[PDB]
């Protein structure tokens, strides 16, 4: 059994290890699961990644909350579309929360 | 002291507020770090929102997270980085006489946007 965590942080990959021996971010291209839904979940990424403010993060977001609201809604679905790809060896828990 | 950092944050065009400000420190090459308490989208509570049970598990208070986070990326030495290899910083550090490794991103301000735990 492995737990994953799909959530987005600046300059990381979306997946997340949850106990002490595996924390950190996780490659897509590490887990049993189709090109399409690893292209996906860097896409959505790589969305996150473009909210970042560099010279003034505390200034980071979205565009528009229905922007933001998108941004959520991508991710419930990717996290629903990961949990099937990677079946019952795998618990897939989604960070709502941005 | 603190109150000179925040007299060189000041003239360096840094707009902040005291009591705001967390965790403010130099790096080993003079950078002015510093960590704000934030919210979702950037500083301590976005890490503390995101990856704040790490921390539970490695019997991290949540109060210590700006000390421990903060001497990471002033003291620590980067031994790789986060994403497709290019990616956010690891530092690897010490916290009560273990290693850990904590990848850090920091603008190019200083402020500190978020961190993480590695194993």
């Amino acid at each position: 059994m492995k737990e994953i965590k799909l959530m987005a942080d600046y300059h990381c990959y979306p997946l997340w290890g949850t106990t002490p021996d595996d924390f950190g971010d996780i490659s897509p291209d590490e887990l049993p699961i189709s090109l399409g839904l690893k292209n996906s979940l860097e896409a959505w990424a790589k969305r996150y990644d473009a909210i970042l403010n560099t010279d003034d993060p505390a200034l980071s977001g979205f565009k528009s909350v229905e922007e933001e609201k998108l941004f959520i809604d991508d991710g419930y679905k990717l996290a629903e579309l990961l949990q099937e790809e990677l079946g019952s060896a795998y618990k897939v828990i989604y960070h709502a929360d941005y | 002291t603190t109150k000179s950092l925040f007299k060189e944050m000041t003239i360096q065009g840094i707009k902040f507020t005291p009591e705001n400000v967390v965790g403010a420190a130099k790096d080993n090459s003079g950078k002015i770090i510093f960590l704000e308490k934030g919210n979702s989208k950037s500083g301590l509570q976005h890490i503390v929102e995101e990856h704040g049970d790490q921390f539970a598990q490695i019997g991290v208070s949540e109060a210590r997270i700006p000390d421990v986070v903060m001497k990471a990326v002033t003291d620590g030495k980067i031994v790789g980085y986060q994403g497709a290899g290019a990616g956010r910083p690891i530092y690897e550090t010490m916290i009560d006489g273990k290693k850990y490794n904590i990848a850090v991103t920091v603008g190019s301000n200083g402020y500190v946007v978020g961190a993480n735990l590695r194993g």
